[PDB]
């Protein structure tokens, strides 16, 4: 398992928006963990999410330190978790957190990181990360005291000695905000130069997406040039269709998780069947092929499992519409075979700068016959956030066999004249917009969960999600104007029948 | 769509049995080639009649038999749907001869077969082979009426030959006779063969007669009666009233086995005598069974839970649409974020010039603009809408619009990784650049052509067959052909053609010598 704290400041400072459209750093920090507890409960993780606010009047928390309030314990996310964090959300939600809870209250970074400690003393569970994510745009809390910093900075040091990471998810401050006063070492370095101050909601959502999720290698295999020289890789699988998770049927009364055995017993005796009874059989025509399960998972072994190398082919052969299915992503893993990740630095870097990927042949576990895949070069992309936006190593692409590509039909190529090709970059230009990877979201599981989360508090109707990916089809009509008609009529004939 | 009726034609006069140390004779290999065509023709449970003709033979069985003519023509298996008896006969009662015969003579007995057997039978495409040495004299006088039927009974053909139409240990399917270490009664031959594939399809005659190794790492001896794809119907929209009629075929879909392993009990031999039961109980401790009607279908949440107006309240679509939203860089939709097990060719649907006219428009409009349409996609009313990338595509014989599906901001998984070429602990030496530069020109699979401006490709690993097939079809054949015996390892041309051609091997055996002296590895 996995526990964060979200460590919210609920100073006066974070209720201040700059005189601008955007909404107030409270307010991003508050719709930001609204977004990442909505999202852990989309992938089914089980991880535990806590909030915390320091700086307010009130507090409700272990051991009663000043303004220090423990919103939410160590627990999983849930409905009304969720709902009880939006009721912070707007203006109005600024306003009803100023009434339970008052703003602008001294406090003391070491008092509140050792009740973030005590937080993650009660669970008992085996939990491989620890993170306190610190939102705070303030450099230096104890400015106005040395006593104060020392103890935080004797505190967060022992935090990172007792294998709790420290982040700090600082925002937008006027004058921008120097890591360097007072947070130069409370976070847990891992040199990783730092993020840039989260503007908007965008940032600090993607920035705290991309320090909450931990790698979790797809696998782990050797990546061999030969016999003998072989470096320890991992694959991990950067996207995957996240599926709508599938239902629990329960027990009707008391809603308890419930069993599905797998019994497959004789029809005749009722003892059940030792794998070593049976054997696999498969018929063609009025022919039968019997032969033991053993030796029908071995007419299968190609290779060891793993990538092994087999050439440098130049990327221009490689080519774009020879997708098989989703790609991988190859990362030296250097705890298996120290020195891997030098050896992966060198043929990542002289793979860049001569254009060429590394045709390779990959086996993903025993028994299983291989594909031709192509480790593709790439390098790191520190976007203008200072995030990591394409990260360094190989990105690995499945080629397809002769079997997979089809061969299509085809009719005369038919060409249109250069001005029919003007007036469509015309109205080509007219929609052209910024795509971005993590644009688009789900209408089934977005409408699913809503429909769940209504359900889960018995309400009347579901929050349709208002649909993305729908085309917005009247403001893009009334961007084109008149530039379809002088198309369709420059193509179709009049008395065209598109239906 | 229907049927297809083959007719092999091998080849096995006294000239195929001659076997070079280190080379497979001729008639082994076209053994291996026609086992491979009847294994998969049989298994896949295809239903297209195969007819074996096999000429060198000694005796003479056919129809033309008549006036002392057509000797060494053994009908060995008139058209029917294949079985067993043909893969047993390949390769036990199926032997040289010594007879040379005319394969012309071979061709005119196999358009006799199709002609005449192929008389209640409706069948789509016709096609023949032919698997010679071409070591034998022959008269062409027939060859006018070969053609002169050919095109006019609608028959393809394809030439197979042990040596290529463009040295060293022969790795037979591998990825290399040499064209002058032939003789010039082959030479003969050769020029008949290129003369007869030219007059049946112009130009792309030559790209018919493979080689024997050729033959056994691609799908040509299936090629011209695959299965034609499935077109999709539908109306690519931008805005509401510029609608685009077209129709899309699948691509590079991935290609699995359609047989499982049924499992049956190991001595009775039966499927009907096993059952499997997956009844109800607790899962925790105090194991009670609970019955069907004490389960009701529910959902997780976080840590809450919801049981389940609810069947319908299912999400609705909009039915099947192949609409727009908006058209970006193609610098944007990099390919590590594509998504589907699949690809789609869109193409302007067929009997509409006006329709193609516009997709071409839009397809060249896209290219030249240099980006791409992120275009919304839903299968038909009851499927999951999805968004995906449709970029342009401009073959010289055919323009289309390549959809892929593009990942949604809960699939992709944003993790953070060190940075290699910023760090410190791996400094840059001189022995990355010498070392990994040395291995990294060797190792090229690409070489630039006799032209010396264009890139081939040594090995074109889009292009072999999916080894697991050919492994999984010869254990099956010998389990069927051998009961008492172990599965055989795995031949040696899938081995070979699964690898590099050996002068990659050999140009790069020093510079792997040299990283592993310079690169120091030690596992803990």
């Amino acid at each position: 398992r996995d526990s964060l704290i979200f460590l919210v400041d609920a100073s006066k400072a974070m209720f201040e928006s700059q005189s601008e459209d955007e909404l107030t750093p409270f307010d991003m920090s508050i719709q930001c963990i609204q977004s990442v507890y909505i999202s852990k409960i989309i992938s089914s993780d089980r991880d535990l999410l806590a909030v915390v606010f320091y700086g307010t009047e009130k507090d409700k928390n272990s051991v009663n330190f000043k303004n220090i309030y423990v919103l939410q314990e160590l627990d999983n996310p849930g409905a009304k978790r969720i709902l009880e964090l939006d009721q912070f959300k707007g203006q109005q939600g600024q306003k009803r957190f100023q009434d339970m809870m008052g703003h602008g209250s001294d406090y003391s970074l070491s008092e509140v990181l050792w009740v973030c400690a005590n937080l993650f003393s009660d669970v008992q569970f085996k939990m491989s990360h620890k993170r306190i994510m610190l939102f705070t745009n303030e450099d230096n809390p104890h400015g106005n005291d040395s006593a104060k910093a020392s103890r935080a900075r004797t505190k967060a040091g022992d935090l990172r000695d007792t294998g709790i990471f420290l982040d700090l998810m600082h925002l937008k401050k006027p004058g921008g905000f120097d890591i360097s006063l007072f947070y130069r070492d409370i976070i847990s370095i891992a040199l990783r130069v730092h993020f840039e101050e989260s503007s908007k909601l965008e940032d600090l959502l993607r920035k705290v997406r991309a320090k909450e999720t931990r790698k979790r290698a797809l696998s782990r295999l050797k990546l061999k040039l030969n016999k003998d020289i072989v470096i320890s890789v991992g694959i991990y699988n950067l996207v995957q269709k996240a599926l709508k998770p599938p239902p629990i049927k329960l027990y009707r009364e008391t809603n308890e998780p419930v069993k599905t055995k797998t019994r497959t017993f004789n029809t005749s005796t009722g003892g059940l069947l030792l794998p070593s009874d049976t054997k696999r059989s498969q018929i063609y025509g009025s022919r039968q092929i019997i032969l033991e399960k053993e030796e029908t998972e071995e007419l299968k072994r190609f290779d060891d499992p793993g990538l092994m190398l087999m050439g440098f082919k130049p990327l221009v052969l490689l080519k774009k519409h020879h997708y098989l299915r989703p790609s991988l992503f190859v990362y030296p893993e250097e705890s298996l075979v120290i020195g891997s990740s030098t050896l992966f630095s060198a043929l990542l870097i002289k793979c860049l700068e001569k254009e060429v990927a590394a045709l390779c042949r990959y086996t993903p576990r025993r028994n299983i016959p291989p594909y031709f895949v192509a480790l593709v070069p790439q390098e790191e992309e520190l976007d203008d956030q200072k995030i990591q936006v394409t990260p360094p190593g190989f990105q690995l692409v499945f080629l397809p066999f002769a079997d997979d590509k089809r061969k299509m039909p085809f009719t005369e190529k038919i060409m249109a004249t250069p001005e029919q090709v003007g007036k469509m970059k015309a109205i080509v230009e007219k929609l052209r917009f910024t795509y971005r990877s993590d644009s688009f979201e789900n209408p089934v599981l977005q409408q699913h969960f809503r429909n769940l989360e209504a359900l889960a508090l018995d309400l009347m109707e579901p929050e349709q999600a208002v649909d993305l990916t729908l085309p917005k089809v009247e403001a893009m009509n009334k961007r084109l104007g008149s530039l379809v008609d002088e198309f369709k009529e420059l193509v179709y004939p009049p008395d065209y029948n598109p239906e | 769509g229907n049927k297809a009726a083959v007719v092999l034609c091998m080849d096995v006069g006294f000239t195929m049995s001659n076997s070079i140390p280190g080379i497979e004779s001729p008639f082994e290999q076209a053994k291996k080639v026609i086992t491979m065509f009847v294994q998969r023709q049989v298994f896949a449970e295809n239903k297209d009649e195969i007819a074996l003709v096999l000429f060198g033979t000694d005796g003479t069985d056919n129809p033309l038999s008549g006036g002392d003519q057509y000797q060494n023509i053994t009908v060995h298996r008139h058209l029917m749907l294949p079985d067993f008896d043909l893969l047993e006969d390949i390769e036990s009662k199926i032997q040289p001869g010594s007879q040379q015969a005319d394969f012309l003579d071979a061709l005119i007995v196999s358009m006799d077969v199709i002609q005449h057997e192929t008389i209640g039978k409706k069948f789509e495409k016709r096609h023949i082979e032919i698997f010679t040495d071409l070591s034998s004299r022959f008269s062409k006088s027939q060859l006018d009426i070969i053609i002169h039927s050919l095109k006019k009974c609608d028959i393809s053909l394809q030439f197979f030959l042990p040596f290529s139409l463009g040295d060293g240990p022969f790795r037979l399917g591998g990825h290399g006779f040499p064209l002058k270490g032939i003789t010039e009664q082959q030479k003969e031959g050769l020029e008949i063969v290129k003369m007869v594939m030219i007059s049946l399809e112009g130009e792309d005659g030559l790209d018919e007669i493979y080689s024997f190794s050729e033959s056994l790492r691609k799908l040509c001896v299936f090629k011209k009666i695959e299965r034609h794809s499935i077109h999709w119907p539908c109306r690519l929209t931008i805005g509401s009233n510029l609608s685009i009629r077209i129709a899309a075929y699948k691509s590079i879909l991935q290609e699995r086995v359609k047989k499982t392993w049924t499992v049956v009990d190991a001595k009775t031999l039966k499927k009907e005598d096993i059952q499997k039961e997956t009844v109800y109980c607790l899962n925790d401790d105090d194991e009670t069974e609970v019955l069907k009607e004490d389960i009701i279908q529910g959902f997780r949440y976080g840590s809450d839970i919801v049981p389940f107006d609810e069947e319908q309240m299912k999400y609705k679509s909009e039915g099947k649409c192949f609409s727009v939203l908006g058209f970006c860089k193609s610098s944007q939709v990099q390919r590590r974020f594509f998504m589907g097990n699949q690809v789609l060719k869109v193409f302007a649907a067929r009997d509409d010039e006006a329709a193609a006219v516009a997709l071409s428009s839009l397809i060249h409009a896209l290219d030249d603009l240099d980006m791409v349409a992120i275009v919304r996609y839903a299968y038909d009313k009851r499927a999951n809408p999805q968004v995906g990338v449709a970029f342009p595509h401009i073959k010289h014989n055919y323009e289309c619009l390549v959809y892929v599906q593009l990942p949604f901001m809960e699939d992709l998984r944003q993790y953070m990784f060190s940075s290699l070429k910023n760090s410190k602990k791996y400094a840059p030496t001189e022995a990355q650049l010498n070392a990994v530069d040395a291995l990294i020109d060797s190792m090229s699979l690409a070489k630039k052509d006799e032209k010396t401006d264009t890139l081939e490709d040594l090995f074109p690993t889009t292009k072999i067959p999916n080894p697991r097939f050919q492994r999984l079809f010869q254990c099956l054949l010998h389990r069927a052909l051998h009961p008492r015996e172990p599965l055989p390892p795995i031949q040696q041309h899938i081995w070979n053609m699964l690898n590099p051609p050996a002068e990659v091997t050999t140009k790069s055996q020093i510079p792997l010598s040299k990283i592993k002296t310079l690169f120091p590895l030690i596992e803990a």
